[PDB]
RNA sequence: ACAAUCUUCUCAUGAGGUGUUGAACGAAAAUUUAAAUUUAGUUUGAAAUCGAUUGGUGAAAUUUUACCACUUUGU
């Protein structure tokens, strides 16, 4: 058949580079393991019990409903949208929200490795809003990337019936 | 493979560093460590990371480390250190313990005879090779190399660039005998 | 602008009442002895 | 067959003429090397042009190497025309750049003491430089 | 006198502001209280400085050239909340407006961008000595080409009293980078302050300059002259047996 | 391997600390000996379409230093 441009624009994702750059920034913001957590839990647990503040996370965004909750809140600064989602109405719409929504969004490569960043076995999609202030930078680097490199690239094939 | 581009300014970067780091120390710097506790080391190189300025090729070749882990017989003294430190990012250098030394030589043992990795296993062949060097055997030659005998450059060449292949990029004192523990 | 005028909840602006909850349920059964502390834990595993 | 020239700009600091033609050697042949450099410390102005054996290979890393997120800056990687490129826009390439140390050169200079003659002609010269102000003032 | 028995001081100051004032010819929006800087360029017989040494040198003055209305900033070490608690107490918070600490200083300012935009926001960078070599880098051109050299202050005990008496005397001393060169240019002060105490701050600078720069101090000295930055470099002092010297 | 050693001070009481993206605009002074340095200042996206300074020094095996800088390149 001849695929729709709402579905074909997903055949043309993010190049090696700059997922591999994407990738490295969302590293130093994985969020925090069940194990891990727990540890930091009964540390502080264990400081009250015998004797008795603390700094706001900062850690990736995933999830859906919370993600696409964060474009129209204009909180995500960078939304990254897995290629291979089984059903593809979970997402056909992303790109075209965020576009609405003046987000910078990016089609990257499987759910697995949105789904590792995050210690799950898939993620559908994942939002960066917020980064510390040493690494505005990197972000605003790679916000640029995304842009010359999958926005400002294809751009007409997003328009284009596939196949 | 494909080279990226990124590697090849990873290069320029160490390089760089690598440039300052032997400017710094060396001129105006003129000021050694001096290590000490004996007349003998056990110098081995951790990485000689691609493409060395070319001051430090021969460190690692004239002190003996043209390969990498060579533990190595050095006198002991001021005038390695300045050379040492030419090449301290990519060497740690320890103290070669009695039982290190005799350890590595009973077992790791391939003394550099005529240039190639001989066996020390026959006491004969210390005794031999080193008659007028007064090493007799491998408990001689732990003498003359662990205690740094009276021959102990003729036994640092009759010894060999023991490979302790396994590192912090400086001193170890006692950690080149844990080094040489897990190699013999 | 945002695409909800739904005001904002303090509860985002303040330390979590999720972990505040199992901080207390955890500190709990540190004081009855059913959770082994990290000392006690840590030493445990010499 | 017409040499490919490749406008590179935005360069990391780093990626120089030795570490370009490593790396552009990979796609296709380097004929020479340039890369603008300052007027006198002669630090990397961050853009080179590499003219390829061919125009077809230059364009294709002209398209591999456009935009590419290389240390935090995106690489501008341009098939210049042969219209707008000049005969000395490759001058020098693959010539190493002898930065010369002119203020050292100077302080040699100042080291360097002047001919009797020509000290005294100095001598004289800072005296007109003193009568010059002279009717200045 | 001083420097060749020649040095007509007091005049000259008064000669060059009255010159200087002499050459007088919406804004309240766009109006402070900027003074025409006072500038004495010094002529040196041979190179001073084998490279530049990218440190201001302390040179004490009790005539203040910077302002102080300015606004100051403090490069600390780690940790940062110390030395924040310390400008607390010690009441120099409506002086220093920013503490920061190099691990900081080394993250949270990285693109040039934002380094520009730090250097804009103060006047005067204050830099504890325990830190100063790392300055050099990330700061670079942006700071020690546009007229912005982090001062060494010394504050390494950390006290109240001592953060006062630093900061006092880093405001009230004129600053200067030493370069190789055998020429020079010292700030001595502005067109505001009266004609005897420029003189005065002047020959502060000569005996300093006689000191710890010129090694040979003032047989060394080529000459001395004073100058605005539109002005006339007035010669306070020319070497009246400077012949055989440079023979 | 887009990872590496650019400086928590040092000595001595003084001296040092070795270190700055490029490009554009701009004073007006000095010495050094027009270029050479300093030298009021500046502006900007880690910005970028020729313009090169053009010598020396070693330091390997004449091409090689893409910083080797006169204190001037393989212990």
């Amino acid at each position: 058949l001849k695929v729709p441009p709402a579905i074909a624009q997903f055949q043309k994702t993010l190049d090696k580079n700059t997922a591999t750059q994407v990738f490295k920034l969302l590293n130093k913001y994985r969020p925090e393991t069940a194990a891990e957590k727990k540890q930091r839990l009964v540390a502080e647990a264990e400081a009250v019990a015998n004797g008795k503040v603390s700094k706001k996370p900062y850690n990736v965004k995933y999830g859906l409903n919370h993600v696409v909750a964060l474009i129209e809140a204009k909180k995500a600064k960078l939304v990254l949208i897995a290629s291979d989602v089984d059903p593809i109405e979970l997402v056909v719409f992303l790109p075209a929200l965020c576009k609405k929504m003046g987000v910078p969004y990016a089609i990257v490569k499987n759910k697995a490795r949105l789904g590792t960043v995050i210690h799950q076995k898939t993620a559908a999609v994942l939002a960066v809003t917020e980064v510390r202030e040493e690494d505005k930078n990197e972000l605003a680097s790679i916000v640029s990337a995304v842009d010359a490199n999958f926005s400002a690239k294809y751009d007409e094939s997003r328009r284009k019936w596939g196949g | 493979t494909f080279k990226r581009a990124e590697t090849f300014i990873n290069n320029y970067r160490q390089r760089e560093r690598e440039r300052i780091r032997l400017n710094r120390s060396a001129k105006n710097k003129g000021d050694i460590f001096v290590p000490d506790e004996t007349k003998l080391l056990f110098v081995i190189r951790i990485a000689g990371v691609k493409n060395m300025p070319p001051k430090i090729r021969k460190v690692l070749r004239l002190l003996r480390l043209s390969r990498i882990n060579n533990a190595v017989f050095v006198r002991n003294n001021k005038a390695v250190a300045q050379m040492l430190r030419i090449v301290e990012p990519y060497v740690m250098y320890g103290i070669p313990n009695l039982h290190s030394v005799r350890e590595l030589i009973y077992k790791r043992g391939f003394g550099k005879i005529n240039g190639q990795r001989i066996a020390l296993s026959d006491n004969a062949l210390i005794e031999e090779a080193l008659g007028k060097y007064d090493v007799i055997s491998i408990e001689d030659i732990i003498h003359e190399i662990y205690n740094v005998g009276s021959h102990f450059k003729e036994v640092t060449k009759f010894l060999w660039p023991f490979t302790l292949t396994p590192r912090k990029a400086g001193y170890c004192g006692e950690e080149i005998n844990e080094l040489i523990k897990k190699q013999v | 602008t945002p695409l909800s005028s739904a005001p904002e909840p303090k509860r985002r602006f303040a330390p979590s009442k999720h972990e505040q909850k199992r901080i207390l349920q955890l500190a709990y059964a540190i004081r009855k002895g059913r959770i082994l502390t990290s000392e006690q834990r840590a030493e445990r595993e010499r | 067959k017409k040499k490919g020239v490749l406008y590179v700009g935005r360069l990391p600091h780093g990626f120089y003429e030795k570490q370009m033609r490593m790396y552009f050697s990979q796609f296709g042949p380097v004929l020479r090397l340039r890369m603008s450099r300052n007027r006198k410390t002669g630090s990397s102005k961050h853009y080179a042009f590499i003219e390829f054996e061919s125009l077809d290979v230059a364009n294709v890393v002209a398209e591999t190497m456009h935009n590419y997120l290389l240390y935090g800056k995106l690489l501008q990687c341009k098939v210049i025309p042969e219209d707008q490129v000049h005969e000395n826009m490759f001058k020098g390439a693959d010539v190493p750049f002898k930065r010369i140390p002119h203020a050292t050169i100077a302080r040699l200079q100042h080291e360097k003491p002047l001919s009797k003659e020509k000290a005294d002609k100095l001598i004289t010269r800072h005296n007109r430089k003193l009568k010059l102000k002279k009717r200045k003032l | 006198e001083l420097l060749g028995s020649d040095a007509p001081l007091e005049k000259v100051c008064s000669a060059l502001l009255e010159y200087e004032s002499k050459r007088k010819s919406n804004l309240l929006e766009d109006e402070q209280d900027d003074i025409e800087p006072v500038w004495l360029q010094l002529a040196t017989l041979k190179f001073i400085g084998n490279n530049r040494k990218l440190i201001p040198y302390k040179i004490a003055i009790k005539n203040p050239v910077i302002p102080s209305s300015s606004e100051a900033c403090l490069i600390v070490k780690d940790p940062q909340r110390v030395y924040k608690d310390l400008v607390n107490e010690a009441g120099l918070s409506k002086v220093v407006t920013r503490v920061i600490g190099l691990s900081k200083l080394k993250a949270k300012w990285n693109s040039y961008e934002q380094k520009r935009q730090l250097r804009d926001q103060f006047d005067i960078f204050l830099a504890d000595d325990r830190v100063i070599p790392m300055l050099p880098r990330i700061l670079g051109k942006t700071f020690y080409q546009k007229s912005k050299v982090p001062v060494p202050v010394k504050i390494s005990k950390g006290t109240a009293e001592q953060l006062k008496r630093e900061v006092v005397s880093a405001y009230g001393a004129t600053y200067f980078n030493s370069a190789p060169c055998s020429s020079f240019m010292i700030k001595c002060g502005h067109v505001s302050n009266t004609s005897t105490e420029l003189a005065e701050n002047v020959e502060s600078i000569l005996q300093f300059v006689s000191k710890h720069i010129v090694p040979d101090g003032a047989k060394g000295i080529a000459s001395i002259h004073l100058k605005t930055s539109q002005s006339i470099a007035i010669p306070l002092w020319n070497n009246p047996n400077l012949k055989e010297l440079i023979a």
